[PDB]
């Protein structure tokens, strides 16, 4: 089980690092290593996190040769997980970065959320369609995904408006709460897809 | 739905809850409280690199938000214990004086990482903003500060009923609702709570989170027997199950 978590992105990313060592506590051979460049070889499991605006997203990858790196992971069928603004990359195109191109790995776009306070911060509860367990994570977004439903994971509600928490395409896996903020939920999300890539 | 918040502040000296905060703050964590809080009371020469040794310890096992403040009075300060691993600090004093160092924090590391604390308190039948531990009439009104506060970018109030603070006689209800359609920004109410029910109330007049300190940490209240209660009066709260 290697472990990448791809560093270089804007926002704190050591907290995903720290509850992703957490939660693979009890596994076999884990091996977690910041990722802020290509590498000879791929990871079992490579994450994207994110905290910021989808612009600086996409340019800390591209600026460091990340794009190619992603895009290798998604050809050879191992898992990639989007984490807050991790998972809107994972989109096509946003409102909030209007010339910005996603990494387009899952069909679909970006859209600001409709209600009067934006972002969209604190405790909202995710019901998920199988294996990610339900309940209260932690959230902090201003937009949204617009997928069709065969991708929809995960779903939440915040001021009448239903839109995807949690997103899925093969072994591609997006998440809009910050799973190490949400306490021992999260922990066992993060077990979770530690378990999905521990298989194939 | 979106979950009222139980919000848990603890005070820190030399890196010691005045327990390890670590201990404490995990422990909050795992009984069920929704965020920390440290307000920090360090001596003037040691403040700086003992408010950065908590939020690095902090930091390295907590896994949920936590706030950290106290005589947070500049943007570089404000800019390292972020830098260091906390979701968010609080400022005060700092934000009245120099309301631009909102907007510096907010467009840095984004509205999520700035609280802004206001104490308000009732003068000649007005909401009061007092500065310096809440020891200074600025002369500002409360209703002037809520809008600059949401307009400069802060992510949330910490609002603080100076008067109330120590009593138990119940959160500001009238402050709260006085502030309510006042501004988009969630709102934390602090100082009053001593029973359930002030809870409640709080949540009823429009408050997005509540805190307390001595009645979690002494025990008066429990954070599990707290949330079923809410949830028996209406409110919508996070509850873990087993
Ligand atoms: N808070 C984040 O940076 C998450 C992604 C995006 N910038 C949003 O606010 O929706």
């Amino acid at each position: 089980m290697r472990i990448g978590i791809i560093s270089v992105g804007p926002g704190n990313i050591m907290n995903l690092y720290r509850g992703v060592k957490r939660a693979s506590e009890n596994f076999e051979d884990v091996s977690i290593e910041l990722v802020e460049s290509p590498r000879n070889d791929l990871y079992d499991l490579l994450f994207i996190p994110g905290v910021g605006h989808f612009g600086e997203g996409m340019r800390r990858l591209r600026e460091n040769d990340l794009i190619d790196f992603v895009r290798k992971h998604v050809e050879d069928e191992r898992y990639v997980v989007g984490v807050c603004l991790g998972m809107q990359l994972l989109f096509e195109e946003s409102e909030e970065a209007p010339g910005v191109k996603g990494l387009s790995l899952i069909e679909g776009n970006v859209v600001k959320l409709r209600s009067r306070r934006l972002p969209h911060m604190g405790w909202n509860e995710v019901i998920f369609k199988d294996t990610f367990p339900n309940g209260y994570y932690y959230f902090v977004h201003t937009y949204r995904a617009v997928c069709e439903e065969e991708h929809v994971l995960g779903t939440t509600e915040y001021d009448g408006e239903i839109f995807p928490s949690a997103v899925r395409k093969g072994r591609i896996l997006g998440f809009q709460f910050h799973p190490e903020k949400s306490s021992k939920i999260g922990r066992k999300l993060l077990e979770k897809v530690i378990e999905c890539s521990l298989s194939r | 739905m979106l979950a009222k918040r139980i919000i848990a502040c603890l005070d820190v000296k030399d890196g010691r809850v005045v327990g390890d905060p670590v201990e404490l703050g995990k422990f909050y964590s795992e009984i069920g409280i929704d965020e920390l809080v440290f307000l920090d009371i360090t001596a003037s020469v040691e403040k700086r690199k003992t408010m950065l040794e908590l939020v690095e310890k902090v930091a390295e096992q907590i896994d949920i938000p936590f706030t950290v403040g106290g005589g947070i009075h500049d943007f570089e300060t404000a800019s390292e214990l972020i830098l260091r691993g906390a979701d968010k600090v609080s400022i005060n004093t700092a934000a009245v004086e120099n309301p631009s160092l909102i907007t510096q924090i907010a467009q840095t590391f984004g509205s999520q990482a700035v609280v802004v604390a206001i104490d308000a308190k009732r003068v000649d039948g007005e909401f009061m903003v007092f500065t310096y531990s809440g020891k200074k009439n600025t002369g500002i009104l409360l209703r002037d500060w809520v809008v600059e506060v949401e307009k400069r970018g802060a992510g949330e109030i910490l609002l603080t009923s100076i008067d109330r603070d120590g009593t138990k006689s119940g959160y500001d209800t009238e402050m709260i609702r006085f502030v309510r359609p006042l501004t988009t920004l969630p709102i934390i109410a602090s100082g009053g709570a001593g029973k359930m029910e002030h809870f409640l109330e709080a949540f009823l007049a429009g408050a997005d989170a509540a805190l307390a300190a001595s009645v979690f940490h002494f025990r008066e209240i429990d954070v599990r027997e707290l949330k079923e209660y809410l949830k028996k009066h209406g409110v919508n709260v996070r509850l873990e199950g087993l």
